[PDB]
């Protein structure tokens, strides 16, 4: 059938809020020491978490092979804007732009939208200090600006809502770890079902770093 | 040509000379060879005049493009790297003869600390930077009379108005010993232009205060 | 495919998206322009500078507008350097984004859901009336000479703007004015900013924090 | 829809466009030729210069028929310049905007809802007939002896003229019976220009300010 | 505009078919590695394959089109040991690949392709790692299995059957049974294959004729 | 060749020769350097004549052409950045052989002193351009000559008049000392060409007047 | 080689030597060199023979091209810049050894002037042209001798009679000091060819009137 | 310029000159010539300096690039592939004298025995490479005279300290023998840089330690 273009596009919205719907979910959430990664992920070697930048990191919620093609992309892009220019002129600013306008492109402009959600996190470097900077971008190419955490994928009311309640600005490590773990839990567990990973302020120029094993069981 | 550029107490100091020649014959008297390229930054060129005037001219709109783009000024670093990628850029028709060489200073709004923040970057002609640490720089053919000169009198530098009387000089032992550069025209009341940068930005500093040590430096020596 | 009923579908769906975002308002004033809009977030900007003397200001959707300002940087940048910066101008800019807009009208899968308004004041130390121009999804343009309102719901924030305006308004006068006829909010949900005429080269400035709180 | 209905949508598209908007005549007088334009913007203009005896009128959507003047221009300089500026014509640019819009009302997904006028004047110290040429959105195009009416309504403006039409009036008299006919406005609301044929090269000039003022 | 929730059921419809009447497979994690077998009566046609070193690759589905698939990651995998060391080839990044692959073709190929993949990897000579398995789906899908995966045909009644028999580092003789046994759910309509971890450098290893009678 | 251009209060006049030669051979004699490329500006090119009257041509076209397109003339600095990117476009071309060097003068209508408005600009191969300071500028064989001349002559330069004259005995003295440029030719009847410009625009001198002055100043160094 | 070409009081003809040679070898007697290339125009060619012949007849076709598209003719100073055009094209070959230099005669219907509307241009290797404003012109290897002889005898033209007897008289000095340009051959009957061109069009001149002209040449100066 | 590279047990050690030239004059006294190019890896090069220094930094850029990307770091073996590959890359413009040349030292974390887990590869103009096994290698033009100087201090270095001495040494005789290599410069104070890579990791070398080891070469000799 031929459809006009009000309900194509509402067509796509849905086909791909579908999509994120029916996919685990993952939160992000500024704590004191930087940004906090927590998704609901069995699988031990793909990943829905990823470093993007020295301190810039990358979550995401949907179709796997979409969302880690826009993660390659990314990296791509600001390995070649670091290059270009200089380190410190890479933001997370910056990378939320550009996912924003590729979605957007590709809500737009392919036969099917892209059945993700991303998120897009930035701690201050080194030594500096600055509140710590979340976006979500969506299927659509429409960003926003977080102040204190971000929820994607699945059912995200009840996760948001039990974060909206839990939620404590400069909790530390553990206890954001907790919130998030319980938040995310709201949905539907231990080390083997959780991909966990921060961006921490205090490492000297890459934020990034994956918490597992032990060291994650420990935190819990 | 001579373009010097000397570090001072929170700040730094670019100046470069009047003369533009063709072959052993003077050409032009008052051309301007240092550039305000941002409110942070200046650029000196010598070699070729068309190339270098491109160089400046193309870097000043390259840095202010960036900046509307993205809302805020490249850093420090990314300004260095574009002017060397620009530099490099040059390359094939520099070795057909079209080659001119910039001399960046600046003053880093980022530096930890201020009094320092002043900065003086060299470039060669595949692109190699280097961000000077010595306190001057120097560049063109008059170069490495300014620079010995600069030598002796660097320790002298305090502050703005003694690195622009330094760097004044070094002009003038660069047009004493090279006539490729201009020395002050006193006949036509031509002088040497500088940029001064400091927390404050960029500025010309007026031909009224290089005349002055000018007539200083050459009362001097009479 | 029918010509009428497409057009009609299309164009019905980008004043939707338009009149379903934030509002933004500029106007002419004793200094140069004044640009005020809804905008809570600290990152994504709707108002900016173009090149020298030119601004602009948009509502709609993100992503497309600020496609279009960057679009707009590039074209301005590209120009002045081709010619000479005192070449480029508010009109050149307006008539460009017309072509575009009518281009992406027409030719995209989908229409843009936005509004521009491209704005310019006098160059240093010359007098000339800031100039103001709207530019529409379909790419019309129009010459406004008080001031221009986009985004959501405009009719209450026009008309508001109708009583109150004055030309030659104080700076202070004029935010207020705008912050008023918008609300037909404070410093941490407005985005301010001008093309100060008395700027010698360079008139965008923006207006945030304590230097916001003090003028409203 | 059929090709056959293609076509009606297309035109209907068109011609309700071109109706919508302001109108436009030009007409031949003793000195050449008058454009005379509703036009109440001060930057927007509907009435340009093409060469140098030839004009340039339009009515419709701005962005489309700007967009053609451009073209227009472009063909002229370039033809100009590869044999020599008295090898331009105002047949030969009528010719290319009919070919222009043939194909864009045929190719393009949307037909250009605009109507233009080409006018060309004797060269310096020679003696002929100012040329008046229509083209419309469909490519179609017509040699006028007198004068053109584009956009809006034209009928009435059309019988006005066809009433008051003097020829060799003097220019005086020429805006007056345009001004006229077209009501059937001043400064402010009006945009003015001659192909003044006593001009030794270029031929356009606008009248505008004081000097229209005293010819109205 | 064509309708996108349609197509993706059609499609999908359409693949979903295809690899539901055709022959079945399965791979699962054993003691010395992983192993492969499939419902294959032709002796020259394969459905198990070697990619790299350290992994294997096994689908259902129409042939013409995984036979496409399994000369372009051999291609891939080639390419990539070449441009960096062998050893940076993974079986995740080959999966990745088919993931990407499969749906760009599900997306913007007239036909979407009727076919379901596996990516496995053993771990390297000496080493210490649990085997890995992993199922591309048509629409370009992937998942993680753990402890075997199933392909092709009626796979609820193979699934289950392993769900129950499939034992944490069975021996290769009581992997296969298991294996044929959860396949009913002959040498001559079988073809095995094992991914040996124990092999030096390749760990692809084919189980036919006599050899294969015999751990029957 | 040469071509000079001076400032005067008020404007700029801009003169050429007339020779054209191969070689040793003189093949023209009314050959016109000089054009007048816009309302407010005037282009004198020395070098290659084929390279020389296409950049002239081509010049004039494209200013003419951003104006009916913008509405707008170029500004003076504009007009400056066309015409060194064509200079530059020829680059390769010019080290083969086919080199043309132009100089421009014209009046800034945007200026903030009218009287200082004239401008005068000289251009390299590679399409550096400068704007001259001294009052005076002369490109072509017979430039070193008409410059040393100017330099002395340049103070009697007090308005358009005696502007225009001088720069028609620098033209001479050029002619004087160099064989590839014209003198007046007095049997003929040929003179140097000029363009006047001011806030009215560019014109172009009228032969007769040309012919007066330069009559004059052969008398004069007749004795 | 040689083409002349001068003005006549209501016209202008243009004439062309008959000899083509390869090194010292005489290789041809009876090329024609000059031909008309539109009702109101004639080229003559110098340089490759190869290159020479394809400019006129592609020259020709894109006249007449121009005319049947537009519909109506070019303008003379359009006729120029497409002659030009095409010679610049040729400038790579041409320094590869294939250059050609034509010399373009025509009448302009549109002069304010009759008696003056003929026209003469000649054309460098870049494709620069020149109207000639000194009453004639010449290319080839014996144009300089063409040109000293037509400099001593134009003044004897006064109609289009005249005019050709000067130009045929101009060939004769050419061959007599240019052993590369064919002088009248008696023996076997062939002489220079020449197109005249006025308000009525372009014409070829009878031979037997060259025939006529040559042999009073020779008689005249045989004693 | 010289670089030299020499392992010891538990790890390996790499150490650059600051000189830089221009022709026959000395046109900086400062460079930095090694760089840590990833946790486990340090690139020295020699040559043209625009080039060398766009290696270095391309270099670390790829690595770490491949690491986000995939998860995991390249094998020693895939680190040397891609310097091979980026060198030949650049082989045109080396045969018209853009030459740069790197040396690469790391510590494969992977290998089965940590003592000897360090490594040192040296490339060519095209690309080859060659794992060195005779325990140190050098390039640029004061390599010669490094290498005779390692081949009779190398049975000394018995840990990392000792190790860094015989660097710095061999680096000492470079300067001594070859006026294109900077030697310690005790009135300035600046000294050759060092990069130290063991199981946890390359850490660049304390200035003040290598210029107790320079003041320590100098008195020995006098
Ligand atoms: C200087 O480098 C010099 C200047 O003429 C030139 C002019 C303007 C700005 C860029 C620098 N360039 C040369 O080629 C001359 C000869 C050695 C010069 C005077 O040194
Ligand atoms: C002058 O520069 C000169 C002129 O012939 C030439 C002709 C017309 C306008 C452009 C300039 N160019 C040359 O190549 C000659 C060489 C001696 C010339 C006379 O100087
Ligand atoms: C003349 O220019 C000449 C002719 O051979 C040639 C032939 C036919 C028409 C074009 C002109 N060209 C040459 O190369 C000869 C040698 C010097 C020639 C006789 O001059
Ligand atoms: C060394 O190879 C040397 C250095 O100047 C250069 C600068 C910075 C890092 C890369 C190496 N390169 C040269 O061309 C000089 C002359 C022989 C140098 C001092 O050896």
């Amino acid at each position: 059938y031929f459809i006009s273009p009000e309900q194509a596009m509402r067509e796509r919205s849905e086909l791909a809020r579908k999509g994120i719907a029916r996919a685990k979910s993952v939160v992000a959430l500024a704590y004191a020491g930087g940004v906090l990664f927590v998704a609901e992920n069995p699988s031990r070697s793909l990943q829905k978490i990823s470093e993007l930048y020295d301190r810039v990191g990358f979550a995401a919620a949907g179709k796997f092979n979409e969302f880690d093609n826009l993660r390659r992309g990314g990296i791509q892009f600001a390995d070649t804007r670091g290059y270009a220019y200089d380190r410190r002129d890479v933001t997370g600013r910056q990378l939320a732009n550009v996912y924003a306008q590729t979605l957007g492109t590709i809500f737009t402009e392919q036969a099917k939208p892209y059945e993700v959600e991303l998120c897009v996190a930035e701690v201050a470097h080194y030594g500096e200090t600055k509140r710590p900077e979340l976006y979500r971008i969506t299927y659509d190419g429409s960003i926003a600006d977080e102040p204190h955490f971000v929820v994607m994928g699945g059912t995200t009311e009840p996760i948001a809502n039990a974060l909206k309640e839990s939620y404590a600005e400069n909790a530390s490590l553990t206890d954001a770890l907790r919130i998030a773990v319980a938040a995310l839990r709201a949905g539907s567990l231990g080390v083997a079902s959780l991909e966990v990973a921060v961006l921490d302020a205090n490492r000297p120029r890459r934020a990034f770093r994956r918490i597992t094993g032990s060291a994650l069981q420990a935190l819990l | 040509t001579t373009i010097v550029a000397l570090k001072y107490p929170g700040g730094v100091v670019m100046a470069g000379d009047r003369r533009s020649t063709q072959g052993n014959m003077i050409s032009g008297r008052d051309v301007r060879k240092v550039y305000i390229t941002d409110d942070y930054t200046a650029t000196g060129i010598a070699g070729t005049a068309a190339v270098a005037v491109e160089f400046a001219r193309l870097y000043a709109v390259e840095l202010e493009h960036y900046e509307k783009l993205e809302g805020v000024p490249l850093t420090f670093a990314g300004k260095i790297n574009r002017l060397a990628i620009m530099v490099r850029g040059n390359l094939a028709a520099a070795m057909q003869g079209l080659l001119a060489l910039p001399l960046l200073a600046g003053y880093d709004i980022h530096a930890s600390d201020p009094q320092s923040a002043g900065r003086i970057v060299s470039f060669d002609a595949a692109g190699g930077w280097n961000i000077e640490e010595e306190g001057y720089q120097a560049v063109g053919s008059g170069s490495l009379f300014a620079k010995s000169s600069m030598k002796k009198l660097y320790s002298q530098v305090t502050d703005g108005d003694s690195g622009l009387r330094v760097a004044v000089e070094a002009l003038y032992d660069a047009a004493d010993d090279d006539s490729a550069t201009g020395g002050p025209d006193l006949v036509r009341g031509i002088f040497p232009t500088a940029v001064i940068i400091d927390a404050d930005g960029a500025v010309d500093v007026p031909e009224s205060r290089i005349a002055e040590l000018a007539r200083a430096i050459i009362e001097s020596r009479s």
